[PDB]
């Protein structure tokens, strides 16, 4: 009659972390300094943008005005 | 008004061949209530710790709700234990 029989106990193996708590911070204060950036260019090319369009519209107002003396003169000429 | 108790509990003993297991079918389904559970033999054993008790308590975890619930309004729960 020495016919024995058990239970059983469990265990749960670690969750997966331990490795998410060092390269992670690192990669969160990058990502920061990283949008800061992306906001500084933002709004430097805004203000490129309107300076460029600042630009046109003199650079328009000479070619009309030289333009129109260079007729003038010539139509005085003849 | 009588103030009295309801019965909860048959047993049914003999010798083979006589009509019990029919007996038990017959009375479950002449009641209006609902799919009556049914426990074949050593069907709640299991090999961790403390998991064949709570295949005990799952038993009652309809009844102890419902009777929580409608208190003396609520119908029947029947239960079979086989061998
Ligand atoms: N009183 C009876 N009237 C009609 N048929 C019966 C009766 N008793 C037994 N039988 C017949 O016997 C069959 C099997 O009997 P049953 O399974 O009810 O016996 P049992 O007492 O449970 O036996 P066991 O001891 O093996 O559990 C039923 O399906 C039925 O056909």
């Amino acid at each position: 009659d020495m016919r024995n029989e058990l239970e059983e106990m469990q265990r749960r193996a670690d969750q997966l972390a331990d490795e998410s708590l060092e390269s992670t911070r690192r990669m969160l204060q990058l990502v920061e300094e990283s949008k800061d950036a992306g906001i500084r260019t933002l709004v430097m090319l805004d203000e490129q943008g309107e300076q460029l369009e600042r630009i046109e519209e003199g650079m328009d107002q000479i070619n009309k005005d030289m333009k129109e003396a260079e007729k003038n003169l010539t139509d005085l000429g003849k | 008004q009588m103030g009295c108790k309801h019965v909860k509990g048959i047993l049914l003993y003999g010798p083979p061949g006589c009509g019990k297991t029919l007996l038990a079918r017959q009375i479950g389904k002449m009641l209006n209530a609902r799919e009556p559970k049914v426990v074949n033999g050593p069907e709640i054993l299991n090999k961790y710790v403390g998991e064949s008790e709570a295949n005990i308590r799952k038993l009652f975890a309809d009844a102890e709700e419902e009777q929580r619930r409608l208190g003396a309004n609520s119908g029947l729960h029947i239960i079979i234990f086989d061998e």
